[PDB]
């Protein structure tokens, strides 16, 4: 988390929009007023340097500057004035002076640029007005080498002036000389330069506004390079690849290739579906745009495909754009006043690194040499930006956190709450309760809290420049020139030590407790005791090693003085590095943790804190480090309700264990939008600022010292015990680096469950399962013992299923889906997805990977329903289900809507289950029950069932055997068939119901009748009794041996004699 | 919002009711006639709209399946999901708390959703809620008493589940101690850890010879190894040396008696540990102790060549 | 028919998959039947290993263990079936078969843990309905205090506290003729069955059938450690009751009566008997090696048969009844001269015929 700290320094006349410049590489920045015209230059984070009135010979007359240009290496400003005059602001150099490289605060250098700009000059240019015709000069460009000026006033004239270095006495002055004079159709909006050589050629591009983009080169003719049918509004240049881009008023687009001759040819030619628009540069071949719309457009050239970058939040309207390609971040400004930051990581490659709300009407976005930002609103307010980091601080008793500019909360854990206002800005903030300090670079103002009234009493200040500083409860610390001094609140130098310019100047100092590190420019690093009356140093200074430039941005130390935790930064311009570094001073090794794997960056880093007069706290609670990142169911969600409206980049909060072995990722820790940063570590509670609910961010009042637990410390509230939280301590620890017997050494002096539900977890997350027993038998939980001893039982050999038993057990679901994901087992993750309320995912399930178990899936459904007593949609569930023949009966005859089934089956419901075969069949048997037998011969017929009809027919009085012998010759044709079908491919199927016709004979005597149909009915048993009758023995041979029923032929065998 | 009082219906002068049916009472008017007055009890429950007099009305009835139509915040329905485990609904109590994100509870249930002896019914759920005593007592009494054993060995509470198995399973004495002694194992505990694996050896089993009957003696044969194994480990650990000694002599684990070797020397008991470290497997750091601690070079001295 | 395709191909393991997947269906969705064809032929193939695999002995005894669990599981659900169809459903039914069949459910549900979707409440009240309707009115009264202590469904309270209250009237004696008879013991077992369906004085489980589950003339035993199956019927074929004195070491006065004790027969037992008064089950869990159980077969009147795919026993006219619905021995679903090749192509050709409609 950024914020931009923001200088308005006013002035007497009117900014004008688009008049603002910034050198390229040093911090300079200038900008035009208008009655009184002026023109005020400023360093890149705001501070006024000097201001330059009226051009010199003016005979009372004002003249408004109307362009402006800073050289692209000398620190030399050319403004073009209403009058036709042209003026050169020149400061004297500071390496003319040739002093020491003590110059390595940036106090220091700026007060050096400030005196240096006091005796700046303003030099005439001869005849300016004579080469400009009286006329205003309304554009000015230097070339690359900035050799060659071009200039072009009102009255159509374009003038080329050559620039002459001489040295003199004490300086190097400058003077400007005209060469040409050349005539331009309209007055040119903007003069561009071409290179020779991509990386003192004359190639300038003259765009007047009109429907003429007229070059010039050393030839002295202003031929044109490239016309249009339509009027131009900008021509935006690449001069790498010499690429040159044409935009008209009518949202049309041309791609030009410059040639030496300054000659393009179009190659990509496009389209875009009150403010101007504006177009830069966002990348190398890569051109942002806006409309004035609410959606940025991105333009790939060597792909010529165009994309939209959406802005999540309507109503917004761009109104000018900036980039810095040193990082890689565009500048939003709109009419509303939002400014938003995008930073690369063509579309897609993009995101939005910050937001920010100045409130006014941005009329123009600059950026300066070290990426401020400088913002011409409200028609005549500049505003220059500097992102600073949130300096939030946290002692043990309060915290103090940075909010804005200037505004800071200081609040206790104990309800005690103030804002403080500095008169100045905020650029570090010191805590030692009750003792707070703020230093706004040129002087730091140190206050007490005074927490019984709410009020804060201002003790002094100290005038110092130091970037490093640090207020304690005995006094403060602080550096002045190459030594640093330790004085009281009320100035009492107690001690102060100093160091060589070879051991270079302390930019980071941080105390704690009774500890203090000291980092100076060149990584070097001292760690120290501070006492009563001396600062004992132990040791000496330490050299340490990063396997651009590494610049170490922070240090933290924690509360033994052993380790200290590390921010650097890349390159001259500071871009923040993906790496914590820690250094264990005692054993002298460095180790270090890359958050570029994660896709994060880091902001702050913090050590645990100790409360005072607390001094039982073990060291792998000083070793913990914890750091900020970023990068159906029906009645569950309204228990968390309350947690939801309380929410009324990611945020990630991650803590490691600083071991001499190496860094150990602990714990990981996703927040909320509610919760805007982190002040600190009190073991084991996380300290996160937020904004109270249904608050305002920007909102100076609402912000409240959060206090949430560690995600390893579930359970503990009281936040008394001692042994048992340390023992917690040392668990997690040996969890992380993987030695889980001695966490279970650890846990089994914890009588707290909390203790065994976390070696649970653990054990999901390791695949232990024995001492998992261990730990839901100590908590008394049951259900999870006994599923874990069922799944031991069910699958011995398959540790898997058992992990995501345990886990389930132990509240864990998406662990458990995943695993069982993992562990094919698809039909208990779709019962686990059932009992969990979602159906839908069970359906999906079913149907998708597993369709073996949705039947299963329409059966729970319908015994949902029956328990739920919603019997529409439980019918027909229970018919999807394939089981109408025992359960929608059943549902009916239950519910006493037996009615409603006989209008049913008489012949929603009525377009399905009239003509359902088993329903049939059902109530045929149920007429049966109820002696209505030719109801149930009807309903038999309908549903096609030969065996019951035939044995209806043949126990009728007088038996209808003419059409049961039908129906068993038909069956008896159709196994047949099945047989003949058989052996075309290459003893039929017996017919059961047959079996009925041949009791028929067997009860009226026709023994020859009675046999052939148990014979084709493969009725064994009654076949031999039947063969039994008059004679005949061979029958019964072939008839047992078919059924291989060895009692068969062991009795007939004894029965042959 | 009280637990005392019952709620009263007040009926109107001059009624003398005859008839309650359905929620209403028809009272006759001192003219004869019969008005029907609606009693407060019974008020809205034939409404499943989310309305929550509705829903108390029913809980208070007994009408729980009915008043799962109507639920109107969760709390109710944890209070519907708790009276329904507590009015043994075991089929309603699922479909309750399938909307309660409790799937491993939803999942147990399942298992017994199709018992219905009230005795066992009520100690699982009385297991489910922990109350572990009536559980075990209802347990007892039901046809099933093996379950108040496998509450008290999932819970391993093995006092209780040693005493349980003396009269239910004689055969689950042994293995119920065995466990014992091993967690005796990891608290420091040796002396009742001796009698723990005393009492864990098993009689051989004796049957029908077939696969099933050579599996069971294998297991109890390493049963037996294990039980032993530990009582000369705990028996070195308290200074029974001597007894110990024997067993570790009569085995042929090499990892086993490396292990029992270790504790020789803190008891003084010089002659076994040098017994042992000569076939621990290793013999260089056998004769650094010797030299160091022991000083018998006449044993050295058969392992001077090696 | 996926399943019989997987079995086709031997391939266990899919096989293994489909078959459980198929059996927890059916348990599911109530289809006790499925449930009990599917246990059995699970139980069947769970000694069906891979060829190129030699088993362990541990994994053999686990698969035995859980053979016969699958056994014991379809022959619950198969009796459970008719009487879950009775309670449940307004459908014609048996009296006296479901009398025996409540009866052989409450023996054998109280042994071990009863399997899912097996209730007591449903089996009670269906033994204690029939009981009073075939005026088994000790037995009524018996099963009624029992079904005291079970849950009801919310419709059925009112008219089982009827039933129980007009009970208590009538004479205490139950008929002579519905009385399950232990030939063992040569004793009418008077008293409910104990918790696996065993007489009071031997605690020998009955050889029911397993159709209408009628007491059958068969006294279970088990060979001693030096006898084998081959010789023992050759043995009888080439050439009062042995059994008497192991009856005595088991209803005497004194003797360890916690236990079940199976009668134990030698190979002098073994000889001098008729041919067919034997009756050897095989036990078919596939290539697991199991010892054969012997019945010996007490009267010839009454023709008892085995399925070829269970070795459970039935009544003879009885099995040929049922075998006519079209499926074969009821739990197996089992026809003989049956090939595998004839069967895999007859489902093919049943598709094709489907297709064509
Ligand atoms: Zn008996
Ligand atoms: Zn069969």
């Amino acid at each position: 988390m950024s914020l931009f700290v923001v200088n308005a320094p006013g002035h007497e006349g009117q900014l004008k929009e688009q008049l603002i410049v910034a050198h390229k590489r040093r911090p300079l920045l200038a900008t035009a007023w208008v009655n009184p015209p002026s023109v005020l230059i400023t360093n890149s984070e705001g501070e006024v340097l000097t201001q330059v009135a009226d051009p010199p010979g003016s005979t009372g007359r004002t003249h408004q500057p109307t362009a402006l240009t800073w050289h692209p290496n000398e620190e030399l400003l050319v403004i073009g004035w209403s009058n036709g005059e042209m003026s050169l602001w020149s400061m004297p150099s500071v390496s003319s002076l040739a002093l020491g490289e003590d110059y390595t605060t940036a106090a220091a250098r700026s007060a050096v640029q400030l005196i240096a700009a006091k005796a700046a000059t303003q030099s005439s240019a001869e005849g300016a007005t004579r080469e400009h015709a009286s006329g205003a000069v309304v554009a000015s460009e230097w070339s690359t080498r900035g050799l060659y000026l071009v200039s072009a006033s009102q009255q159509r004239h374009v003038v080329m002036w050559m620039l002459e270095k001489i040295p003199a006495e004490t300086s190097v002055t400058f003077k400007l000389k005209p060469l040409w004079s050349v005539q331009s159709r309209e007055p040119v909006a903007r003069i561009i330069h071409v290179p020779s050589k991509a990386s003192d050629d004359i190639s300038f591009l003259l765009a007047d506004g009109g429907t003429s983009v007229t070059a010039i080169n050393e030839d002295q003719q202003l031929f044109p390079c490239v016309t249009q049918q339509e009027q131009i509004a900008s021509v935006l240049y690449d001069a790498a690849t010499r690429t040159l881009v044409t935009l008209t008023t009518t949202s049309m687009i041309e791609v030009y290739a410059v040639g030496e001759d300054i000659k393009g040819t179009s190659t990509l030619r496009r389209k875009l579906s009150r403010i101007a628009m504006s177009m830069v540069w966002a990348s190398p071949g890569v051109v942002a745009f806006g409309s004035g719309d609410d959606r940025l457009r991105i333009l790939d050239l060597s792909s010529g495909s165009l994309d939209v970058l959406l802005l999540p939040q309507p109503d917004l309207h761009v109104s000018s754009l900036a980039t810095f390609a040193a990082k890689g971040t565009m500048i939003v400004g709109t009419v509303e006043g939002f400014l938003v930051v995008f930073q690369h990581h063509e579309a897609s490659q993009w995101e939005a690194m910050t937001v920010h709300q100045v409130g006014k009407c941005v009329d123009r976005v600059v950026l300066t040499a070290l990426g401020d930002v400088a913002l011409c609103c409200g028609g005549s307010e500049l505003q220059v930006l500097h992102e600073i980091i949130r300096k939030r601080a946290w002692d043990g008793v309060a915290a103090a956190t940075q909010i804005s500019s200037d505004m800071v909360v200081i609040e206790s854990i104990t309800g005690c709450q103030c804002l403080l206002q500095n008169k100045g800005n905020v650029h570090g903030v010191s805590i030692a309760f009750p003792n707070i300090a703020l230093w706004n670079g040129s002087q730091i103002d140190f206050y007490m809290i005074d927490e019984a009234t709410s009020e804060i009493t201002f003790i002094n200040f100290v005038l110092t420049t130091s970037p490093a500083f640090a207020i304690h409860r005995e006094g403060l610390i602080y550096v002045k020139g190459n030594r640093i001094v330790f004085e009281t609140m009320q100035l009492a130098p107690i001690a102060q030590m100093t160091f060589t310019e070879s051991e270079g100047v302390p930019v980071i100092m941080d105390i704690m407790n009774d500890y203090l590190v000291v980092v100076s420019s060149k990584n070097y690093l001292r760690l120290a005791r501070i006492s009563t009356r001396d600062l004992q140093q132990l040791g000496p200074a330490r050299p340490l090693t990063f396997p651009l430039e590494v610049s170490v941005s922070g240090a933290r130390v924690n509360a033994q003085g052993r380790r200290v935790a590390l921010m650097s930064t890349l390159g001259p311009l500071a871009l923040p590095d993906t790496r914590i570094w820690v250094y264990d001073s005692d054993t002298d090794k460095m180790s270090f943790f890359d958050f570029g794997s994660r896709n994060e960056i880091p902001n702050s880093v913090y050590w645990n804190t100790p409360e005072p007069n607390t001094t039982t706290v073990g060291e792998f609670e000083y070793i913990l480090l914890a750091c900020e990142t970023y990068q159906e169911n029906y009645a569950e969600k309204k228990a968390e309700l309350e947690d939801a409206r309380r929410e009324s980049r990611p945020h990630n909060i991650v803590t490691f264990f600083a071991t001499h072995d190496g860094l150990v990722l602990q714990n990981f820790a996703p927040l909320r939008r509610y919760q805007i940063c982190l002040v600190g570590l009190t073991i084991p509670d996380f300290l996160l600022a937020s904004v109270k609910i249904n608050g305002d961010p920007n909102n100076a009042e609402d912000y409240v010292i959060e206090q949430k637990r560690l995600r390893d410390f579930e359970g503990l509230k009281s936040d008394k015990d001692v042994a048992v939280r340390e023992a917690l301590m040392k668990f997690s620890y040996y969890a992380t680096i993987g030695n889980m017997d001695e966490a279970y050494r650890c846990v089994k002096s914890i009588k707290n469950p909390a203790a065994w539900q976390g070696l649970a977890r653990l054990c999901v997350t390791s695949g232990r399962l024995d001492v998992a027993a261990v730990c839901l038998a100590t908590m008394e939980d049951c259900v999870a013992a006994r599923a874990l001893r069922e799944a031991k039982e069910d699958y011995p050999d398959d540790q898997d299923v058992q992990l995501a038993t345990l886990a389930l057990g132990l509240s864990m679901t998406e662990e458990a889906v995943e695993l069982l994901r993992k562990s094919k087992r698809y039909d208990l993750l779709t019962d686990v997805y059932m009992a969990c309320g979602k159906f839908e995912h069970a359906q999906r399930h079913s149907e998708r990977f597993d369709r073996a178990r949705i039947r299963p899936v329409a059966y729970k459904y319908a015994q949902f329903m029956e328990s739920l007593q919603n019997m529409d949609a439980a019918i027909m569930w229970y018919y999807n289900a394939k089981c109408a023949s025992t359960d929608v009966p059943r549902i009916f005859f239950q519910t006493n809507r037996m009615h409603e089934l006989r209008q049913l089956m008489m012949i929603t419901f009525a377009t399905i289950f009239p003509q359902n075969r088993e329903l049939l069949l059902w109530w045929a048997q149920h007429s049966e029950r109820r002696h209505n037998v030719q109801e149930a011969l009807r309903f038999y017929n309908a549903g096609e069932d030969v065996y019951n009809i035939v044995r209806i027919l043949c126990s009728l009085t007088p038996p209808k055997l003419d059409s049961a012998l039908q129906l068993v010759n038909k069956e008896m044709d159709k196994a047949k068939m099945r047989f003949q079908q058989q052996q075309a491919f290459a003893e039929p199927d017996p017919v059961g119901s047959a079996y009925f016709v041949a009791q028929l004979y067997e009860r009226q005597g026709d023994d020859q009748l009675a046999l052939q149909y148990y014979q084709a009915a493969g009725a064994y048993r009654s076949g031999v009794r039947v063969a039994w009758k008059m004679e005949q023995y061979g029958v019964v041979a072939n008839l047992a041996m078919k059924s291989s029923d060895e009692r068969l032929m062991l009795e007939t065998a004894m029965a042959l004699e | 919002d009280s637990s005392e009082d019952n709620l009263y219906t007040p009926l109107p002068p001059g009624y003398t009711p005859v008839t309650l049916f359905r929620g209403t009472v028809v009272c006759q008017t001192p003219n004869g006639t019969l008005e029907t007055v609606p009693l407060q009890t019974h008020n809205n429950i034939f409404l499943r709209t989310p309305n929550a007099e509705a829903f108390y009305n029913n809980f208070s009835l007994n009408r729980l399946r009915w008043s799962s139509n109507n639920i109107t915040s969760p709390q109710e329905a944890e209070d519907l999901a708790v009276k329904s485990l507590h009015m043994l609904d075991v089929e309603l109590a699922i479909r309750v708390y399938r909307q309660l994100s409790q799937p491993s509870l939803v999942l147990c249930l399942e298992k017994i959703r199709h018992i219905h002896e009230k005795n066992l019914l009520l100690g699982h759920v009385s297991m489910i809620m922990g109350y572990m005593k009536d559980a075990q007592n209802f347990f007892l009494r039901s046809s099933q008493p093996l379950r108040a054993l496998e509450m008290r060995r999932d819970m391993m509470q093995w006092e209780r589940a040693l005493t349980l198995a003396e009269q239910l399973a004689p055969e689950e004495v042994p293995i119920i101690s065995r466990d014992y002694a091993q967690h005796l194992e990891y608290r420091g505990v040796y002396a009742k850890a001796l009698e723990m694996y005393q009492k864990g050896l098993r009689q051989l089993p004796t049957g029908h010879a077939s696969t099933e009957l050579s599996v069971t003696v294998q297991e109890v044969e390493r049963h037996n190894e294990q039980c032993r194994q530990g009582a000369a480990r705990s028996q070195i650990r308290i200074g029974n040396i001597a007894d110990a000694m024997k067993t570790v002599k009569e085995s042929s684990e090499v990892s086993f008696v490396k292990e029992c070797a270790k504790l020789c020397e803190e008891n003084q008991k010089h002659e076994e540990a040098a017994q042992l470290y000569e076939k621990a497997g290793d013999i260089e750091r056998a004769a650094t102790i010797y030299i160091e601690r022991c000083k018998n070079l006449k044993a050295a001295e058969r392992l001077l060549p090696f | 028919e996926a399943l019989e395709a997987f079995r086709a191909a031997k391939w266990p393991k899919e096989a293994m998959r489909l078959m459980e997947t198929l059996a927890t269906n059916s348990v599911t969705c109530r289809k006790f039947r499925d449930a009990a064809f599917y246990y059995i032929h699970l139980a069947e193939e769970y000694g069906r290993f891979e060829e190129t695999e030699k088993p362990t002995d541990v994994e053999k005894a686990a698969r035995i263990r859980r053979s016969k669990e699958c056994v014991r599981r379809a022959d619950i659900y198969y009796a459970f079936s008719g009487v879950y169809a009775h309670t449940t459903q307004p459908l014609p039914y048996n009296e006296l078969s479901l009398f025996r069949t409540a009866k052989y459910l409450f023996g054998m549900c109280a042994e071990s843990a009863i399997p899912i979707n097996v209730g007591k409440g449903a089996i009670l009240y269906t033994l204690s309905r029939i009981a009073n309707r075939l005026e088994m009115v000790r037995t009524a009264r018996a099963v009624f205090e029992k079904l005291q202590g079970v849950i009801l469904p919310v419709s059925m309270m009112e008219q089982v506290d009827i039933e129980t209250l007009l009970v208590r009237s009538k004479p205490v004696k139950d008929r002579d003729e519905l009385l399950d008879r232990c030939f063992r013991c040569n004793q009418l077992i008077a008293q409910l069955p104990m918790a696996g369906d065993r007489c009071p004085n031997c605690f020998h489980p009955c050889v029911r059938s397993f159709v209408n589950f009628e007491c059958l003339p068969l006294v279970e035993f088990v060979l001693a450690d030096e006898l084998t199956d081959e010789e023992a019927e050759r043995i009888i074929v080439s050439g009062n009751d042995p059994f008497f004195t192991q009856l005595q070491y088991v209803l005497r006065p004194g003797r360890p009566t916690a236990t079940y004790q199976p009668f134990v027969a030698s190979a002098d037992i073994l000889k001098g008997f008729r041919r067919d008064e034997v009756f050897i089950v095989r036990p078919r869990y596939g290539t697991l090696p199991v010892p054969n159980r012997y019945y010996r077969l007490m009267r010839s009147d009454v023709s008892v048969c085995l399925c070829n795919g269970c070795q459970h026993f039935f009544i003879a006219e009885d099995y040929e009844a049922e075998c006519m619905r079209g499926s074969g021995c009821p739990l197996c679903r089992y026809r003989p001269g049956k090939q595998v090749s004839r069967s895999m192509k007859q489902i093919l050709f049943d598709m094709e015929t489907a297709a064509a409609a």
